[PDB]
RNA sequence: UUAAUAGGGACGGUCGGGGGCAUCAGUAUUCAAUUGUCAGAGGUGAAAUUCUUGGAUUUAUUGAAGACUAACUACUGCGAAAGCAUUUGCCAAGGACGUUUUCAUUAAUCAAGAACGAAAGUUAGGGGAUCGAAGAUGAUCAGAUACCGUCGUAGUCUUAACCAUAAACUAUGCCGACUAGGGAUCGGGUGGUGUUUUUUUAA
C-alpha cells in the first residue's frame, strides 16, 4: 500500500538514494553442462565484475529440466541439479548435482486402492562421492484380476525393498558418478527393478525418486576437464 | 606397536658400536 | 540469441510477489509485489495489483536483456493452503501479455509429509 | 634422506645434522608450545621421542611464519612471528641454530618429516624398512625429478663480470663467491619458476673441504684456488598440476607501475609482456612454447640464468631429452609442439565413441541394452602410441568395448547357443547400424582368447572419424555356466577349467573394474599416462610384453606413485620411469607380495582386515609354490583380492628374464652414471642370450599406417 | 555366420522343448513311484545333478 | 472306558499400522551463517499494535532444535480395552490355520482384591520447535465474512510416581445349543487351471 491515507512508518526515514544501476557493474556469464548430456549449452547467468568474480561462480547450483538438456519430451517430467566448479574464459564447468521429480507427477503417480512402496539407501561411488537414493514403486493388478484394488502383503513389501535396496547399492558402488548418471538417462536402474521384484510381486511406475548428493572428494579439476572433454592471451600492441 | 619396537631394538644392536675399538682410541 | 530467467511467483492471500532472477536463483533480477502497486493494503491481493508487479518486472526484465523465464509458481504452503490463489494465476497472464517467452511452469509450493499444528485450532478458523 | 650438519649455503644438501637434532629435541622436553607447554616429556620411549621431533618439524614452521627460542642454560616457547630464514634461537647464548640451513633445503626437509610422519601414523602397512632402512640419496635423478648442470664461463678464474658482479656488499653478506652464487642462481631459478616447481637445490659439484698442510686453502683443478667447484647442477622437484603452462602469469596491469610488476618487467626483459584474456584481465605475462621434446622447465631456466647470471653459461639436460624422444610421436597436426602431458588424442577418441555410443542406444532391440563400458586401453590413457585417424595398422587400434543387455530369462542354457544368441544381437546391430548410419563400417571377426571357447564373436565398428572398435556382448548367465564347467569337470581337469574362467573374468568382469580406477586415478598422477607407454616400449624392446599382459605392466608402473614411499611422487618422465626400474630390481617376489591401494593422493583405502586377508592368501599361495615357478608376481588390490588374476601363466623364465634385466640396468646406472651413452644401452635388446634368433621383415613399412 | 546360428538354435529350441516336457510328463516308475518335477525346470539331466551336488 | 464340533499343552509355515529397546529416513515449522535486491512486510469484513534502509518480506547454498509419519489410507488390519501408520535389527508375546503329536474334565458364572485405563490435571528433574487455557496489549467501525490481530504462562514432549474420569456406545450381562438366504473382503489350508513367472546356486 503506496497511498497516502496508508499511516507513515518508522523505516520511511531513512532511504539510501539510487545511485547505481547494480547491473551495469553486472557482467553476463554462459554455463556448460558435462558431456553425458547431448545439450552442453544450459544458459548463461550474471555477477558483478571483478573488483573476484569467481569466487561466487563457484559453488552455485543451477537446476534444470532434462528435456533441455536431451531434447527429448520423454524427459520433461524429469528434473537435474548441476553445480558450478571451474571457470574458464566465460564459461562455466558444471558436474552433476543432484535429481529429483517434478510435484505434478508425485500427486498423478500416487492413486488410490494400491500400495506405495518407498526405499531409500546411503551409498559412494567408486569416485568416493558419497550418495542417497530415493526409489518409489506401486502394486498394480494382473490383466485377469479381478480384485477391485491390488494391495500387497507386508511381508512382500519388505521383500521389494530388500531387493530395490540392495540392487541400488549394486550399481553406485560399481561404477563412478559420471557413470552413474549416465545410467539414469536412459533410466536403466528401473527396469532391473521391474525384472527383479517381477517374481515377488508385479510393479508399476518403478522409479529412482530421487537423488542427494551428501559428500564430495577433494576436487580435481584435471578429471572435471576430462567430462567436459590452455588459452594464450592477446598482446597489447 | 610392539613390532615396531622390537624393529627399533634390533636396529639399534646392529649400528651399536664395538666397545673394543672405543678402548683403542 | 535466446537468454532465460527465472520467474518465481509467490502468491499470499494477502499479497502476490512477483520475482525474476538468473537460473541459479542467486541474482535477483526485479522484485515486485502488489502492494507497491496498490493504493489499500486490502487489494495487496487483488488480481489488479498484480498485472501492475508482473508487467513493472517484464519491463525491468526486457531492459537487462533476458528475453524468457521459467515460472516456479508456488503458496504460502507449510500448514496451510497449498494452491495458488488467483493473484499468482493473473500475474502468469500478465507475464505472457507482457511477450516474454514461458520456457516452462511449475507449482513448487512446500508440501509437508508431516506438519506442525495449524494456527486455526480445533474448532477452526477463518471465520 | 642425504641430511648433514655440513654448510648449505655453499650448495650441499644439509644443514640439519644430529647435534641440530639433539639441540631441537631438547629444546621441545623443555616447551616448545605457542603456552610454552612441554611437547615431549621425559617418560617418553624413543619411538614417541622420535615420533614429536618429526611431528614437530612437519606442521609447524620455522622459517617465514614462526619460530622458535628457547634457554640452554625459561620454557621454550614459540613465536609467530619468523625472520624469513630457518630460525632456532637460543637466548641464554644469543645463538641461532639453524643459520647454517637454507631456505630452499628446509622446505624440503619440512616436506620429508611431514612426508614421514604420514608413514608413521599409518597402521595398514609396516613402513620400517622404508623409513630407515632405504637410502634415496644413492641417485640425484631418482631423487630429483629435473637435473640441470650449468657450465660457468671460463672454468683459470672466472670472467671479469661475473667476478665483478660479486660486489663488496656480498663480501660482507656471503663470505665465499660460491655462497653468493649459489644464492644468486637460486633466487633467479625461484621467481623464473615459481609454482612450476615444489622444491629447487642447487649442489656444486666437485666441491673439496679439506686441504694438504703445506697450502693455506683448497685448491679445485678447475678453480686454481679461486672457486672451489667443477660445476654447479641444478636438480628440482616439479609441480605436474602447473609445470607445462605454456604462459607465465604475472602481476595485473595498473595505472601506475607497481613494484611487482616492475620486478616483473625488469627480470624477464623482452620476453615480459602484457596480455588479455577472455576474461577481461590485463595482466603482464610471457607466452612460451611446448615442445614434445623437452619441458618449458629446460627453456625458461636457459633464457632466466643466461640473462641475469652469465649470458655465456651453457644449460644441457639431454637425458630427459633422450627420454621424450623414445616415447613414439604421433602423426597428428603439431604433434611435436604438443607436449608429453597433453591427452587431447585419447580425449578425440572418446568424442567419437561418444557418437556411436549414442547410436546404439536409440536402436531398437529385443532386449533393452543395458549399459557399454569401454575397455580399451586407450580409454586409460595407456596405449603405448596415442591413438591415430585410420592408423589401423597399430595392434590397440581396435579398443575393446562391452556390451550388456538386460536381465533375461530367455539366454541359453547351454554355453555353445549362449554366445551364437549374442552373435545374434550384434547382428541385429550390424544391420540396423548399416541402414540407419551408413557412414559407419563394420564386418565380424574371431576371438579366441578365452581357451576352449571358439565361437565368442566381436563386431569391429570402424568409426568415421577414423577410430576402430571392438564390441562384445556380456550376460548375466555366462558367468555361472562356467563355474558349472568347473563343478562338472573331472578332478584331473578342473585346474584347466579354473584357468579358462581366469581368463574370462580378467577380459569381461576384472576389466571393467581394471579401467575405471586408472582411469581416475590417472588424473591426479599426470605422469601416469606417459611413464607406464614408456615402461611398455622397453618391455617390447626386450620382447618381454608378449608374455606379461598390459594390466600387470600397468600396476607394476603404477607402484611407484600409490606407494611413492620413502621417495615422493614422480613429477617427471625420467624420474617416474627409472624408480620402476629401481622397485622391479630390489623386488623379491618369491617371498614379498605386490598389493597396491588404487586411490587418489590424500574411502576405498585397504583396511587392516583386507590387508591382513590379502597376506594370507600370499602365504596360502607360497605354501602350495615356495619356489614360485606355478606363479611369480602377486599382484593384488580392491579390484582383485586373489592377487593372481593378472599375473598368471608367465613363464618363469620371463619372469626372471624382467627382474635380472631391472638388476643389470640399476648396476649400470651405478657404475655409469646417466648420460646418452647409457640410456642407448637401457633400451637396445642384446639378443645373444636366446639360444636361436629368426630375421623377419613386413613386406611394406608399417610405421606410417601405425601414426607415427 | 547368419545361417550358422539360425540352424543351430533352431535345433536347440526343439532339443530344449523335448527335455521341459519329458520333466513334466508325470514320470512314474516301473513301480508306481511318481517324481516330483518343480515347475520351471526344463531338464531332467539338471535334476539328476542337483541331487549328485546336495 | 472315550478322547466331547469341552478345554489345556505341543510342533510346521504364515499373519498382524500388537508391545518394548535401539537404529534409518522424510519433508514441513522455527532459528542461525552466507548470498542478490530493494520499500514495504504482516494481518483481517474494514483496521491498528508488530517487524523493517544495521535491509524486513522474498531468492538461493547450508547448519541446528524439538515434535510428527501426508498423499498411498480402505464400512481394510492388530490388540481385552484404552489405542496402534517411515526403514532396519534385537527382545519376548499372540489370534487363526495345518496336524493319523500330547493331558484326560483340568470347565461356565461370580465377592473382595489386582493390572491397565483416551484427553485433561498434581508432585520432582530434563527439554521447550510448533500450537497454546491464563495474563498483557492493538482495534473497538460495519452483522454472511461479528470476534480478529501481536506477545504469549501453565500445558502440548519425555523420565519416576499420583489422579482413574469420557457420547470409554450395540446408548443393549455372561456361557452353551438350535432357528434364513447372497456375494464382497482379510488370514490359513485343499483341488483344479492357464497367464504372469522362470534356466543345477539356493530360495
Amino acid at each position: 500500500a503506496v497511498g497516502k491515507n496508508k499511516r507513515l512508518s518508522k523505516g520511511k526515514k531513512g532511504q539510501k538514494k539510487r545511485v547505481v544501476d547494480p547491473f551495469t557493474r553486472k557482467e553476463w556469464f554462459d554455463i556448460k553442462a558435462p558431456s553425458t548430456f547431448e545439450n552442453r549449452n544450459v544458459g548463461k547467468t550474471l555477477v558483478n565484475k571483478s573488483t573476484s568474480a569467481s569466487d561466487a561462480l563457484k559453488g552455485r547450483v543451477v537446476e534444470v529440466c532434462l528435456a533441455d538438456l536431451q531434447g527429448s519430451e520423454d524427459h520433461s517430467f524429469r528434473k537435474i541439479k548441476l553445480r558450478v566448479d571451474e571457470v574458464q574464459g566465460k564459461n562455466l564447468l558444471t558436474n552433476f548435482h543432484g535429481m529429483d521429480f517434478t510435484t505434478d507427477k508425485l500427486r498423478s503417480m500416487v492413486r488410490k486402492w494400491q500400495t506405495l512402496i518407498e526405499a531409500n539407501v546411503t551409498v559412494k561411488t567408486s569416485d568416493d562421492y558419497v550418495l542417497r537414493i530415493f526409489a518409489i514403486a506401486f502394486t498394480r493388478k494382473q490383466a485377469n484380476q479381478v480384485k477391485r484394488h491390488s494391495y500387497a502383503q507386508s511381508s512382500h513389501i519388505r521383500a521389494i525393498r530388500k531387493v530395490i535396496s540392495e540392487i541400488l547399492t549394486k550399481e553406485v558402488q560399481g561404477s563412478t558418478l559420471a557413470q552413474l548418471t549416465s545410467k539414469l538417462i536412459p533410466e536403466v536402474i528401473n527396469k532391473e527393478i521391474e525384472n527383479a521384484t517381477k517374481d515377488i510381486f508385479p510393479l508399476q511406475n518403478i522409479h529412482v525418486r530421487k537423488v542427494k548428493l551428501l559428500k564430495q572428494p577433494k576436487f580435481d579439476v584435471g578429471a572435471l576437464m576430462a567430462l567436459h572433454g590452455e588459452e594464450k592471451g592477446k598482446k597489447v600492441t | 606397536s610392539n613390532i615396531f619396537k622390537l624393529q627399533i631394538d634390533e636396529l639399534l644392536e646392529q649400528v651399536k658400536l664395538k666397545q673394543k675399538h672405543v678402548l683403542k682410541v | 540469441s535466446q537468454v532465460f530467467g527465472v520467474a518465481r511467483i509467490y502468491a499470499s492471500f494477502n499479497d502476490t510477489f512477483v520475482h525474476v532472477t538468473d537460473l541459479s536463483g542467486k541474482e535477483t533480477i526485479a522484485r515486485v509485489t502488489g502492494g507497491m502497486k496498490v493504493k489499500a493494503d486490502r487489494d495487496e491481493s487483488s488480481p489488479y495489483a498484480a498485472m501492475l508487479a508482473a508487467q513493472d518486472v517484464a519491463a525491468k526484465c526486457k531492459e537487462v536483456g533476458i528475453t524468457a523465464v521459467h515460472v516456479k509458481i508456488r503458496a504460502t504452503g507449510g500448514t496451510r493452503t497449498k494452491t495458488p490463489g488467483p493473484g499468482g494465476q493473473a500475474a502468469l497472464r500478465a507475464l505472457a501479455r507482457s511477450g516474454l517467452r514461458i520456457g516452462r511452469i511449475e507449482d513448487v509450493t512446500p508440501v509437508p509429509s508431516d506438519s506442525t499444528r495449524k494456527k486455526g485450532g480445533r474448532r477452526g478458523r477463518r471465520l | 634422506r642425504g641430511f648433514s650438519s655440513n654448510m648449505s649455503h655453499s650448495g650441499s644438501l644439509g644443514g640439519f645434522g644430529t647435534f641440530e637434532f639433539t639441540i631441537l629435541m631438547a629444546a621441545l622436553l623443555n616447551g616448545g608450545g605457542i603456552n610454552s607447554n612441554k611437547i615431549l616429556l621425559h617418560g617418553f620411549s624413543s619411538y614417541q621421542l622420535f615420533k614429536g621431533v618429526i611431528k614437530y618439524l612437519a606442521t609447524m614452521d620455522l622459517c617465514h611464519d614462526g619460530h622458535l627460542q628457547f634457554h640452554s642454560n625459561p620454557a621454550s616457547k614459540y613465536i609467530d612471528e619468523g625472520f624469513q630464514t630457518p630460525t632456532l634461537f637460543d637466548k641464554s647464548t644469543k645463538v641461532n641454530i639453524l643459520t647454517k640451513m637454507t631456505v630452499s633445503s628446509y622446505q624440503i626437509l619440512k616436506e620429508y618429516a611431514g612426508e614421514t610422519l604420514r608413514m608413521l601414523n599409518n597402521v595398514v602397512q609396516d613402513q620400517f624398512s622404508n623409513i630407515f632402512l632405504t637410502n634415496i640419496s644413492r641417485f640425484d635423478n631418482l631423487k630429483y625429478d629435473l637435473c640441470y648442470d650449468v657450465q660457468l664461463p671460463l672454468g683459470n678464474n672466472l670472467e671479469t663480470s661475473l667476478a665483478a658482479t660479486f660486489g663488496s656488499m656480498e663480501r660482507v653478506k656471503f663470505i665465499t663467491l660460491e655462497n653468493f652464487l649459489a644464492h644468486k642462481i637460486t633466487n633467479v631459478a625461484r621467481y623464473a619458476l615459481g609454482d612450476r616447481i615444489k622444491y629447487i637445490q642447487i649442489e656444486m659439484v666437485g666441491q673439496k673441504s679439506d686441504f694438504p698442510i703445506t697450502k693455506r686453502k683448497v685448491y679445485s683443478n678447475t678453480g686454481g684456488n679461486h672457486f672451489n667447484f667443477d660445476f654447479v647442477r641444478v636438480k628440482l622437484i616439479v609441480n605436474p598440476s602447473e609445470c607445462d603452462k605454456l604462459v607465465t602469469k604475472g602481476p595485473a596491469h595498473s595505472e601506475t607501475m607497481s613494484t611487482e610488476a616492475a620486478v616483473f618487467k625488469n627480470f624477464w626483459g623482452i620476453k615480459s609482456s602484457l596480455r588479455r584474456f577472455k576474461d577481461g584481465s590485463i595482466t603482464h605475462c610471457c607466452v612460451w612454447s611446448t615442445s614434445s621434446s623437452e619441458p618449458i622447465i629446460s627453456s625458461i631456466v636457459n633464457f632466466a640464468l643466461q640473462k641475469h647470471v652469465s649470458k655465456k653459461a651453457q644449460i644441457s639436460n639431454e637425458t630427459i631429452k633422450k627420454f621424450h624422444n623414445f616415447l613414439p610421436l604421433p602423426n597428428l597436426p603439431s604433434s611435436a609442439k604438443t607436449s608429453v602431458l597433453n591427452l587431447s588424442s585419447f580425449f578425440n577418441l572418446k568424442k567419437s565413441f561418444d557418437d556411436l555410443y549414442k547410436i546404439i542406444f536409440q536402436m531398437k532391440l529385443p532386449l533393452s541394452v543395458k549399459s557399454i563400458l569401454p575397455v580399451g586401453s586407450a580409454f586409460r590413457y595407456t596405449s603405448l602410441c596415442q591413438p591415430v585417424p585410420f592408423a589401423y595398422s597399430d595392434p590397440d587400434f581396435f579398443q575393446d568395448v562391452i556390451l550388456e543387455f538386460e536381465t533375461s530369462p530367455k539366454w541359453p542354457d547351454e554355453i555353445t547357443s549362449l554366445e551364437k544368441a549374442k552373435t545374434a544381437f550384434l547382428l541385429k546391430i550390424q544391420e540396423e547400424l548399416s541402414a540407419n548410419s551408413s557412414t559407419y563400417r563394420s564386418f565380424f571377426s574371431r576371438d579366441e582368447s578365452i581357451p576352449y571357447n571358439l565361437e565368442i564373436v566381436t563386431l569391429n565398428i570402424l568409426t568415421p572419424e577414423g577410430y576402430g572398435f571392438k564390441f562384445r556382448v556380456l550376460t548375466e548367465r555366462d558367468e555361472i555356466l562356467y563355474l558349472r564347467a568347473i563343478a562338472n569337470a573331472r578332478n584331473e581337469l578342473k585346474p584347466e577349467l579354473e584357468a579358462t574362467f581366469l581368463k574370462f573374468t580378467a577380459k569381461y568382469l576384472a576389466s571393467v573394474r581394471h579401467t575405471r580406477t586408472l582411469e581416475n586415478i590417472s588424473h591426479s598422477y599426470q605422469f601416469y599416462s606417459p611413464v607406464v607407454r614408456l615402461f611398455k616400449r622397453w618391455l617390447d624392446t626386450h620382447l618381454l610384453l608378449g608374455h606379461i599382459t598390459d594390466e600387470l605392466a600397468e600396476l607394476i608402473a603404477i607402484k611407484p606413485f600409490v606407494d611413492p614411499a620413502p621417495y615422493f611422487i614422480p613429477g617427471s618422465l625420467e624420474n617416474g620411469f627409472l624408480k620402476v626400474l629401481k622397485f622391479i630390481s630390489q623386488w623379491n617376489w618369491k617371498d614379498d607380495p605386490l598389493i597396491l591401494d588404487l586411490v587418489k593422493p590424500e574411502s576405498e583405502r585397504l583396511t587392516l582386515a583386507q590387508y591382513k586377508g590379502i597376506q594370507m592368501n600370499f602365504t596360502n599361495l607360497r605354501n602350495s609354490d615356495p619356489n614360485g615357478t606355478h606363479l611369480q608376481f602377486f599382484v593384488a588390490s580392491k579390484n582383485d583380492p586373489s592377487g593372481i588374476l593378472y599375473s598368471s601363466g608367465i613363464p618363469l623364465p620371463i619372469a626372471t628374464r624382467l627382474t635380472a634385466l631391472a638388476k643389470v640396468a640399476v648396476n649400470l646406472l651405478q657404475t655409469h652414471g646417466l648420460n646418452q651413452q647409457t640410456i642407448n644401452l637401457l633400451f637396445t635388446p642384446g639378443l645373444k642370450d636366446y639360444d636361436f634368433v629368426v630375421d623377419l621383415r613386413t613386406p611394406i613399412g608399417l610405421k606410417s599406417s601405425c601414426g607415427i | 555366420l547368419k545361417e550358422d546360428i539360425h540352424t543351430h538354435m533352431a535345433i536347440f529350441e526343439q532339443r530344449e522343448a523335448q527335455a521341459q516336457e519329458d520333466v513334466q510328463s508325470s514320470i512314474v516308475d516301473e513301480d508306481g513311484f511318481t517324481l516330483v518335477v518343480g515347475k520351471n525346470t526344463k531338464s531332467l539331466n539338471s535334476i539328476r545333478k542337483k541331487i549328485l551336488n546336495k
